[PDB]
This record gives C-alpha cells, structure tokens and sequence, in this order.
C-alpha cells in the first residue's frame, strides 16, 4: 500500500538520486548498510526483506559506467540491490538519438524487467518519480525511450517528473536546446505532472539564502530531493491534511496539458539566520510568491496563478494557514485567473523537515513546499525555443542526430509540438 | 427502539465522526475499551440508539467506517477511542479518490459500495426499530462527496421511509485547500437535494470564526472544529436518548422544520460557548442561551441570516429549566426580530426540552436554522462553478471516469433550482 | 451418548483440524496437556462426545490423524495441542500423494487405509452409542480429495446408518495453488453425491473475503482462515455437547436440510464476526446476528445465494435469548427476503437453541445454507476440468496409477448430474 517506484536516470538523475537515497535513509531512520535499529512509514520507499533490511524501491540507470560504478562503490553501495543499478558500456554523448535510438535500445529491456520486479513487490503502487536531465543525451533520449514503455505497461499509474531544465544563460553543452525540444512529446504524451528546475534559479537561491558563494552540485541536489521528500511527506507520514498522490493532481492540473507546475522551498536558510528570523507560518508562506525563491528564472508576476498546492510540514496549524492564504488573497502582484476562485489546495503534515548532517541549510520548526500552476512558466520555454531556432536556422549539429538513426523530421515536429505547449499556456490566462 | 445506524466517509466524515464517538461515549458513560462505566440509569436506558450490546457488557457502536485509503482508518484505529469500533466496520479501498467525486461515485467507490452495503444490513438487521441513517461526510474532495452521496442513493432506494440525516462540511472560498472544490460539490449537492430528509450545512469559515470571535483560541487545530460540530451531532437526537418535558424525534423535527419537501438545507448552532478564561463571570440562564443561540456569530455555516428569512428554527434545549421562560423567550425573539422571520408561518419556532444536560453544564441549547439565507452558501459555489467550467479547466480528470460534461451542467442547473426555491420565499 | 468419531486428512484436514481441536478443548476446559481445567460441570457432561477418559482424569481425543507424508504429523504432534492425541492414532505413510487423487484412492492410501480402518474401528468400539464420523479435508490436491473418499467409501459400507459428516475445503479459481485441483476435486466430488448424509463447502476464497471484507486483517493466515472454518465445526455439533431451548443433533438437522437424498452439500456461516478495533461500538443481539450471518458476504463459499434460492437454512444459536426473539427474525427473514427461499417449501428455517455462548462472548450463531446457488462451486470446477480434459493434459499421471480415462468421463458425468439436480429447483 501507497508504493513508489523511484526511476533515476542520467548523471544529473542518478546525483539527485544519491541526495534522494541520502535523505529518505535519514527521514527513515535506516542505516546506510539498509539495516534499522530501535511503524510501515518506509513502506513507500523501502521493500524490506526477513534480515531486517530495507532496499529501496528505486532503479538507477546511465548508459555509461562512471556515475553508479562510484554508487556500487562509496556509502551507499550495501542499500540497493546489485542488478537495479544498471549501466552500458557506451555514453550517449549528449545526443538524443544516442540514448533513445541506438545505445538505451539496447539496456531498455533489462531497466523494464526491474521495474516489472519492483511493481510486483507493491499492492497498490502509487506512481513512478522520474529523475532526469532534460539536456543530456541519456537525460531526454533514454527518459523518453522508458516512459513511452511504461505509458502502455502502466497505464493508470501516475507518473510524476523531476527535471533539471536549461537556463537563460548557464549551460553545460552547445545541443542543450536540442535535447530540451526533442524531450517536449515525452512530458506532453507520456508523464502526469512535470516538475521543471534550473541550474542558475537554485544557484541564486544559494547565493541569497543560505549565503554560499561558490556552490557545487551536492548543494543544489540537497534542494531538489528536499521538495520531493516534502511532496512525498503525506503518502510516508501522519498530518492534519494528509493529500494522496492523485488528489495532488486533480488540483495543480487544470487541463489534460496544463500538468507543469513550478515548485519552490521555504524557509531556504543557514545556521547564521535561522536563529533570528521568526520562521512564522506568514513569513514562509509569503516566502514561496517572492521571485526570488523560484527555482525556474521566470517571474511569476507576469503570468497568473491557476492552483497553488501548498503542502506544510512540520508545527503548523490550519488556523495559521488561513490567516496566511487570506493575506495572499489580499495581495494585488499575486494574480491568479478568473475561472480558480478557490485557487489554493492546502496539505498539513506532522513530520518536521530532516536534516542531512552534512549540508547547509539548517534545523528548522516548519517548512512549506509550495507546487504552484501558473502561465509563467512560458518564458522558460520561450527562452529555450529562441536557442533552438538560430541553431535549427544553419542545420547547426544536426549530423550527429540524423547520423544515429533519427529522422531530420523530428526537429520540426519537435518545435512544432512545443510551440503548440507555448500556446495553450497563453490559451488559459485569459 | 429508535435506533440510528451512524455512517463516516473520507477524511472529514470519519474526522468529525470519531470525535463523536468520543463526545456520545462520555454522555453514556462508556469507557474507550467499550465497557460502561457511568454514574446513572438513564445513560444505560438508551444505549441501543447508537451500540450494541455483546458479551460481557461491552458496547460496540453502531458505525459503519468507509474510505478509499487505508491511512484514515489507521487514524482512527490507533486514536483515542479507535478500539471501540467493530473490525469488520472498517469498509475500505487502497488507492484514493484523488479528490475526484467521478472516483468516488462511478470507479474507485462504485467497486466498494457492494462491500458497505451489506455491512449497513447486518447493523439495521440488528435493529430492533431503525428511525435513520446519520451520514458524517465532506462536499469538498471525492470521498465524502462522491461516494457518500452514492450510499446515500443505495441506503435510500432500499430504505425508502426511515429517516435520512446528514452532516455535512462543505465549501467557502476563503477558508479553502482544493482546486476543484466547487465541481466536486456541485455534482454532490444534486444528490442530496433529491435523498436526504435533512441536510446540516456545515463551514469550516464558520468554524473558525466560532473558535476565534466566542472562544477565544489562539490556534484552533481541526481537532477544535470537530468538536464543536459533535456538540450539535449528539444535540440534535438527544430526546430519543434521554427523557423530556418535550420531546422530539428526529422525525418531530422534519415534519416542523420542512415546509416544502426540498428545503432541507439547515445551519446549526450550540450554546453556551464562552471565552475559556471568563466562564465565572457568565450567567448560564435560558435569556443569555438564547440571545448567543440566535445571534448571527454562532451559526455554523457563513450565512449571515441577516441576508435572508428563517422558515423555521428548532431550538432543543437540556437541563432544568421553566417551560413558561423557555416559551417568552422563543416568542420574544421571534416578535422583536419579526423581519427576520417568513409572516406565512404563524411561529416560526419550535421548542423542545430535556432532562439530562450535557456532562459538565447545567444547561445547553442546540440550534438548527433553515432559513433563505443558505442561498447564499448555494451561490458562491454556484458562481465558482461557473467560472472554470465556462473554460472546461479540470474536466479531463472527471470525464477520464467516463463522466458526462452533460452531468456537470445539469448539476449547476439543480444548483440554480434550489439557490431560486429558497430565493423564491425571501 | 452420541459420540463421534473425527478424521483428519492430507495437510489442510490435519490443519483445520488440529485447530478445531485447540477449539473444543477452550470449551470444554480441557489444558494442552489432556487434563481437564474448565470453570462448569456442563463442560464436563458431554465431554465423552469429542474425548476418551483416562487413568488420572485426563483426556485423549477420538481423532484420527491420517496423512501419505509424516511433515504433518510432526507439524501437529509439535504443535499447541499435538500432545493431546494418542499416538496410536496418528497413521502415516513415507512418500506423499503429489497431489494425485489416483495415488491417494489406489496405490499410496490403498496400501495405508488398511491401517487407519481399523483404528477406527478401535474408537467405534469404545463408543457407548456413536451418532456418526465428522471428517475434515480438502477437494484439491490428493490426499484429503482421493484417499479421505477412499475412507468415506469404507467406513460408509462398514457403519451403513450413522451419520457421515464431512467439512470439504474446495478449489475456486481466483485463490488457487495447485494447476491439477480441477481433475482432483472432480473425482472426488463423485464420492461425496453418494456416500456422505452432509457435506459442509468451505472456500478459501470465501475465508479471505471474511478475513478482508469483515474482521479487517491486513495479513490473513491459513492459521486465521482456519479459525473460521473451526467455529462452524464447534457451532453445529453443539446441541449433542451443551443444554438448550431447543435441542438439534446432526440427525435433527439432517432431516430438516436434506429435502432430496444428494441436495446435501451446505454452505456455512458464523456470527457475529467484528473488526477487532470496533466491538465497543456493536450491539450484541438476535436482530443483529440476523442481519450478518443472512448476508452474502458472511457465508464461507464463494457462491452468492442471490444467485440461486435456498432449499433450507438451519440457525443454530447460541446464548440466553427469546424464543419470541428468534422465531421473529427467522420470519422476518424469509418473508421479507421471500425471492430467495423455494416457495414449494412453507418454512424454510430450521432454528435451534443452546444455553451456552462460546467462551468470550454473549450470544453466537452458526448457520448452515443449503441453496441451489451452491450449482456455482460445482460449475465452474466443471468447467476448468473440461478445459483441460478436451486435450488430455496431465492424464498420464493419474492412468499411470492405473486410472482409466473412462473415469474422469464418468466423474464429470456425475458433477454435471448434480448440477442438475440443484438448477432443477431454482
Ligand atoms: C469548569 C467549566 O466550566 O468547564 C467547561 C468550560 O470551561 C467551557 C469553556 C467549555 C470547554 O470547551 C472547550 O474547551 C471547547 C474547545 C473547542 C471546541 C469546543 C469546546 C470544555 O473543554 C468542555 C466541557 O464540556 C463538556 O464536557 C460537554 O459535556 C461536551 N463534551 C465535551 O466537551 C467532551 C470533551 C472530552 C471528551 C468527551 C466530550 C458536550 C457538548 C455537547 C454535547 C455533549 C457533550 C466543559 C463543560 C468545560 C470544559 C471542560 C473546559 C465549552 O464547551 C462546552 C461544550 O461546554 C466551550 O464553551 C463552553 C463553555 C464552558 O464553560
Ligand atoms: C473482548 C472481546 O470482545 O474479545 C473478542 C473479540 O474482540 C472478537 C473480535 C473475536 C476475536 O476473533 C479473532 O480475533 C479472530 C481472528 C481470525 C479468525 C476468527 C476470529 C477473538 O480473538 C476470539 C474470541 O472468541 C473466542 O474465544 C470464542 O470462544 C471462539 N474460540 C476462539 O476464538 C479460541 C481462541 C484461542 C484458543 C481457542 C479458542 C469460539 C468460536 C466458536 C465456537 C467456539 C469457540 C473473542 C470472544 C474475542 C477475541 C479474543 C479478540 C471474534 O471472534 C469470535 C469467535 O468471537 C472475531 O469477530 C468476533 C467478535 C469478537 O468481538
Ligand atoms: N543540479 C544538478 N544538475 C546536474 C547534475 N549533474 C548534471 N547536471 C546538469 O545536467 C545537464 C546536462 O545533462 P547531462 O549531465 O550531460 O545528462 P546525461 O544524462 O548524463 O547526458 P549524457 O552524458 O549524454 O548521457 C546540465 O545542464 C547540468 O547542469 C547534478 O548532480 N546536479
Ligand atoms: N472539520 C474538519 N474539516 C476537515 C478535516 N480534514 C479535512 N477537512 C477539510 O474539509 C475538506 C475535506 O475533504 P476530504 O475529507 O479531505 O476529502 P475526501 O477524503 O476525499 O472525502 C478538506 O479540504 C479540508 O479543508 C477534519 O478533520 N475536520
Ligand atoms: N484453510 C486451509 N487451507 C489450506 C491449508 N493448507 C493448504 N490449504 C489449501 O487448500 C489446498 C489443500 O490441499 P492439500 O491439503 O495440500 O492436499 P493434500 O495434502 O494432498 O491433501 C491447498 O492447495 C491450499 O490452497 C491450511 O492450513 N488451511
Ligand atoms: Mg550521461
């Protein structure tokens, strides 16, 4: 009963996988070994075996060795199981058609007869939590091969995606914007919410809140599992206002397309702060509508607001919740559309956010995540589909995509489907 | 005699439910092991109307427990009174309604309604003289709206002239934690309108307003809420409990409070309730129960029945008290606010009086409104309704369940058809 | 005085029967030991029905324990109770049946049936009046379906006129374990129609429906199915063991349930069964065993009586009840519910009454159904067995014990016959 199956793909989704597995083992009370000394709360996250083992529910996958070689290897290498770490022999190369035409063709079969294995260890499994980067050639290709394999094997489940999407300015790659485009079918067919994230937005967040001035990608992960350790904290915990899985859904997604929701954390902070702000219920409510503490660089004031999930853990009261949506209400910059008079769905859960020992931000009473639809969001497509276009223009690197088994086609099609996303977003506001 | 079979179902009808549970317990002096353990004969005398009796004098209430998620009835369980319950009771599913009332009503509920039903059976099989169903659910979310307003269809097609009383917390836009909220309770009060012979409009603004502006609560949790709507639960059946100098039966109250067969919609109330610092400083007297009973702050729904007429008002008082000073003060209000009241009706109040007053206070005063003023709980989500369904948003998720965009509009048309009833005697 | 005389076979007998027998004994006081221990002297009136005497007033069960394997003998002999059986009684051979019914009825059993028939004649012959054999097993697998009907046969041709009492655990298709149960229970099947004067049809289907639908077990064992099935055996017999208003033996039933010689395969229940967190809440009463063991839900076979009409329904009840009570619900049932009774019949319900409730609660009652709704059990092993008999599968493993094909032809023939039988009165 309320299973989830964790699907880690990448270098960026196994790295965020190795902050996911660091902090649910700590939430848990589990040793890295999967022992646990001295309730089913781990039951969503950990299958455990008649040792008193907990293994997780999670796959690992990179078509490269590097990445989960270094998983078998460090702290974690006694908590999973040996054959749902799964890797090929040869890179994707940041190519797209590397990873779902050529290379992940061929590791496909084996990733899906693990997840078949983990699937059968549920009863009533709750969804899939994919992790992926939407620039890398495993990242999109391999994440797109997959889900397009679990949307006719799992069709009912929910699949919820946690991606890591290009910047305005920060990139890693000059094919990025290829990648990105070509992953916008996968997202819009074959997944039920997708939570885009950015490099630079977190990056700032960083800079800003925890006072950090040189951030490595440890710090960043540390975030990313934070939010769905939070999303997750109702299906693991007892609350005032626990919300399932798809009651989470049926009020972010206004329409079957309209399923990409920012997320953002609050508080965001370091030990040297912690200690004088109040940390209220009205200070880290207002802390999710700043600009500032969106991990997307758009500005939520130049769209509007379709629903808020706001989902609190930790010592807060439905009279402080309230008292505190009433003064968002209250707020002019803060515009939700016309058609969601009700606008906020609000969760309440009793368990405190959990600390990794070793990381920056600090011990704290209360946390909100706050997952919030809103038209927004277009601008970080809108950014990404003018990178796409100047490089479309020349043919730029498309050699190496067509050279791989894919069609010249698709690249049209791609920008074609996603200009249609970039519609129906506008579409809504209105 | 008199028997009621009593009905949870999703989050808020079992949260409101084994609260009480609790609070009907503690009149009846039933210990949480299920054991008797009160002061009096008159807790024992009536003790069928809401348990069994089973061997060794244990008590088993006469619940019925329904949920799509197994985590509410672990709630329960594990809680403070969780043991009482019988194991077979606990009707439920595994995967939630989504807060999706098509979930609820037509996939999730449709394959679990055969496995409640025939639980509802054995408990109204052991009857000796069922009087009604008392239902505890939300018009918010799927669980309570849609699939509470399914057994409510199934219960009153095989039970068509018991009474049907529910208790029911529904939607108010600044006090709100769903989306779809107004769908969901749209397509919920359709049902009820047309079943139920009495419905109890309850708020969670109202609520708190109650817990903020009365009792003085810094931090009122749900816990607090629930509570105060318990209090008016165990209230409104108390003369099939305990002895009167006027008694009413749930039945006594339908036939005076319901004029025309669909104006069933009431707004309940309880009195006394006092800042928890001033009680010694208050009255407990029948003209100071009366003036917090009738006043505009009490009410449980966010209704000002200054915007409107009552039709009736039942006020169901406990404790020792005159029958002439109960009798002036129901006439005095009603002749000193007469604007407030329809001049169709003769008295608009009707009265009744028990012996036995709550555990703890010397007298107490339960209220329950039907009044034109519910039309505006009606309009509100009438009018939230409106404004995402004018642009579909959401609909793929309710026709997804094989529902109708048909059965949307003709539920905001039923809505509109009982918001114009009440309007229409305004 | 009445004694019978038990037989326990294959896994499944020997487990629901070494549970019947930790059941027994709590009743009549008796410790693990074989030493008596009980509060009453009605414990030790009739404790000659189930048990010996022996030298320092301690007491040996009138089991026989058979099996083709010794892991259950010494699973049961290890076991809460295991000491309590003589160890004379406990007949076993090496190598099991493989799930054979031919190994079971021809080579295996056929070798060791020698050497249990005349145990039974030792426990027969120290009885003072024997009333009949009460034997448990299953209809899959080999042991219980072909050498516990081998025994049938030969204690039916050795005891022509006392009753054959026989509690079949058998197959149906969504809890299954065994790819050849259909050919098994077939075979089997045959010897039943013929040689047994009941045979009591117990699920596991049905037995997990109860364990999930009712008393809310969130991991039910065969320990847990078992438990139910022990409260029927200790349930019908109780009449001949305890003093009552109305006095039934295993006979007085017969007569009343058994309207057409072979219309004798009957479908159990037991009352009242409660979530363990909810008794508190449940009133223990006559109407409310009514309104649970007469649902679909309660009964421990997978068939639905609203599929079919009941011939006879026997309640017996247990506890210090009304006679006015009892002859009332059983009324009220069969009138009310008058689509599901035969109508060629002018009182469906055979009642009975015993003085004494099982130990722990205040009133109890075991129900027997006879329903031409039980042509769904035999139906659809009817229709897996022709499956796979179209084609031949798995034969050689049972003509390979000198089977022919003519008598699985001859089997089916003979279930259909009694499909016949039960839909020519619907
Ligand atoms: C010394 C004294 O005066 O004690 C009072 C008290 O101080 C006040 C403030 C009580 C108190 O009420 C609350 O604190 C409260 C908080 C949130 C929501 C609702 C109530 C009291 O707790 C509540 C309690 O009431 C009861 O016990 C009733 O029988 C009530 N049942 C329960 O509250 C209950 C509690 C735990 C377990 C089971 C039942 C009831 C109401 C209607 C129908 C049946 C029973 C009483 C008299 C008091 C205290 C103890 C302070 C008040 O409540 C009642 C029902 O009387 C709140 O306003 C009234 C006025 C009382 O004076
Ligand atoms: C305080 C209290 O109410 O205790 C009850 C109890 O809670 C409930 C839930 C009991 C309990 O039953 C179970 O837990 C159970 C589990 C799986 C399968 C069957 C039963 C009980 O264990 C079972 C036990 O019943 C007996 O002891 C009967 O005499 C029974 N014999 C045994 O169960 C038994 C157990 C161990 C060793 C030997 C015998 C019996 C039934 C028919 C004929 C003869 C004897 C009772 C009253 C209770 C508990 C203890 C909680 C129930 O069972 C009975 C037979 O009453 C389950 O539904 C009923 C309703 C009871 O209220
Ligand atoms: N936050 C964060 N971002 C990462 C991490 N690792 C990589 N990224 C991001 O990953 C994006 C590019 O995707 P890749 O890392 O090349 O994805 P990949 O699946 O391994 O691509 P291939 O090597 O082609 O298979 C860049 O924009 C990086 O910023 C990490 O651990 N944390
Ligand atoms: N009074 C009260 N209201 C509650 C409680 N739990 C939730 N609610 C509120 O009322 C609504 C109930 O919906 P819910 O019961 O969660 O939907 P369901 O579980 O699908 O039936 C929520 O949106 C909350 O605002 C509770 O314990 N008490
Ligand atoms: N109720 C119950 N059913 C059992 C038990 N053991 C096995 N069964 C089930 O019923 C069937 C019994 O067959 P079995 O007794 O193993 O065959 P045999 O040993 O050859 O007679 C099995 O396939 C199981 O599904 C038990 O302890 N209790
Ligand atoms: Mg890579």
């Amino acid at each position: 009963m309320r299973e989830c199956i964790s699907v880690h793909v990448g270098q960026a989704g196994v790295q965020i996988g190795n902050s996911c597995w660091e902090l649910y083992c700590l939430e848990h009370g589990l040793q890295p070994d999967g022992t646990m000394p001295s309730d089913s709360s781990f039951g969503t996250f950990f299958s455990e075996t008649g040792s008193g083992k907990h293994v997780p529910r999670a796959v690992f996958v990179d078509l490269e060795q590097t990445v989960i070689g270094e998983i078998r290897n460090g702290p974690y290498r006694s908590l999973f199981h040996p054959e749902q770490l799964i890797t090929g022999k040869e890179d994707a190369a940041n190519n797209y058609a590397r990873g779902h035409y050529t290379i992940g063709k061929e590791l496909i079969d084996s990733v899906l007869d693990r997840v078949r294995k983990m699937a059968d260890q549920c009863s009533g499994l709750q969804g899939f939590l994919v992790f992926h980067s939407f620039g890398g050639g495993t990242g999109s290709g391999f994440t797109s091969l997959l889900m397009e394999r679990l949307s006719v094997d799992y069709g009912k489940k929910s699949k919820l995606e946690f991606s890591v999407y290009p910047a305005p300015r920060i990139s890693t790659a000059v094919v990025e914007p290829y990648n990105s485009i070509l992953t916008t079918h996968t997202t819009l067919e074959h997944s039920d919410c997708a939570f885009m994230v950015d490099n630079e937005a977190i990056y700032d967040i960083c800079n800003r809140n925890l006072d950090i001035e040189r951030p490595s990608y440890t710090n960043l992960n540390r975030l990313i599992a934070q939010i769905v350790s939070s999303i997750t904290a109702s299906l693991r915990f007892d609350g005032a206002l626990n919300v399932d899985l798809t009651e989470f859904q049926t009020n972010l997604v206004p329409y079957p397309r309209i399923h990409f929701p920012l997320v953002t954390y609050s508080p965001i902070i370091s030990a040297e702060k912690a200690y004088h702000e109040q940390l209220s219920v009205p200070e880290i409510t207002n802390a999710c509508f700043e600009y500032s503490n969106q991990m997307v660089k758009c500005d939520p004031r130049r769209g509007k607001y379709m629903a808020c999930c706001l989902l609190y853990r930790g010592d807060v009261v439905p009279k402080d919740v309230n008292a505190a949506i009433a003064a968002i209400k209250t707020r002019r910059s803060i515009q939700f559309v016309d058609w969601c008079p009700t606008g906020f769905k609000v969760g309440i859960n009793y368990q405190p956010p959990t600390a990794v020992p070793g990381g920056d931000v600090a011990k704290v009473l209360r946390a909100v995540c706050m997952l919030s639809n809103t038209t927004a969001i277009a601008e970080a497509w809108a950014r990404l589909d003018h990178k796409f276009d100047l490089m479309y223009s020349k043919r730029a690197f498309v050699h190496w995509y067509v050279g791989e088994g894919m069609e010249e086609g698709e690249f049209s099609e791609a920008r074609e489907d996603m200009a249609a996303l970039e519609k129906d977003y506008e579409e809504v506001g209105t | 005699m008199r028997e009621i079979v009593h009905l949870q179902a999703g989050q808020c009808g079992n949260q409101i439910g084994a609260k009480f549970w609790e609070v009907i317990s503690d009149e009846h002096g039933i210990d949480p092991t299920g054991a008797y353990h009160g002061d009096s004969d008159l807790q024992l005398e009536r003790i069928n109307v809401y348990y069994n009796e089973a061997t060794g004098g244990k008590y088993v209430p006469r619940a019925v427990l329904v949920d799509l998620e197994p985590g509410t009835m672990d709630s329960v369980r594990s809680g403070p009174f969780g043991q009482i319950f019988r194991p077979d009771n606990f009707v439920f599913g595994q995967s939630g309604a989504g807060n999706n009332w098509a979930k609820g009503h037509y996939t999730e509920g449709a394959e679990l309604v055969d496995s409640v039903l025939d639980v509802v059976r054995k408990e109204a099989e052991s009857c000796d003289c069922l009087q009604g169903f008392q239902l505890t659910h939300s018009l918010g979310g799927g669980t309570g709206s849609g699939m509470g307003t399914l057994l409510i269809s199934k219960i009153r097609e095989e039970y068509p002239d018991r009474i049907m009383n529910t208790f029911s917390v529904v939607p108010s836009p600044k006090v709100s934690d769903t989306v779809v909220e107004p769908y969901n309770a749209t397509l919920s009060v359709h049902q009820l309108v047309e079943n139920t012979d009495e419905t109890y409009c309850i708020d969670n603004e109202a609520l708190y307003d109650i817990c903020f502006r009365t009792l003085k609560l810094t931090t009122p949790t749900y816990g607090d809420l629930n509570h105060l709507v318990s209090a008016t639960m165990s209230g409104v059946t108390t003369c099939l409990r305990f002895p009167g100098q006027l008694n009413a039966d749930l039945r006594k109250l339908a036939v005076n409070m319901v004029p025309f067969p669909r104006l069933h919609f009431f707004m309940p109330g309880f009195a006394p309730l006092t800042s928890r610092g001033s009680q010694q400083y208050r009255a407990l007297t029948v003209p100071e129960l009366t003036q917090q009973m009738f006043d505009a702050k009490n009410m449980m729904a966010a209704c000002d029945p200054r915007h409107g007429r009552y039709l009736t008002v039942a006020a169901i008082f406990r404790g020792r008290m005159s029958m002439k000073e109960v009798d002036e003060q129901m006439l005095n209000v009603q002749n000193k606010n007469s604007s407030y009241f329809v001049e169709w009706i003769p008295n608009n109040v009707k009265t009744a009086v028990c012996d036995i007053p709550p555990r703890g206070l010397k007298m107490s005063a339960t209220f329950i409104g039907n009044s034109t003023a519910i039309q505006e709980l009606f309009k509100r989500i009438s009018e939230q309704f409106t404004a995402m369904f004018r642009r579909k948003a959401f609909l793929h998720w309710y026709t997804g369940e094989g529902m109708d965009e048909m059965e949307f509009t003709e539920a905001e048309s039923n809505m509109n058809d009982l918001v114009s009833e009440y309007q229409q005697y305004q």
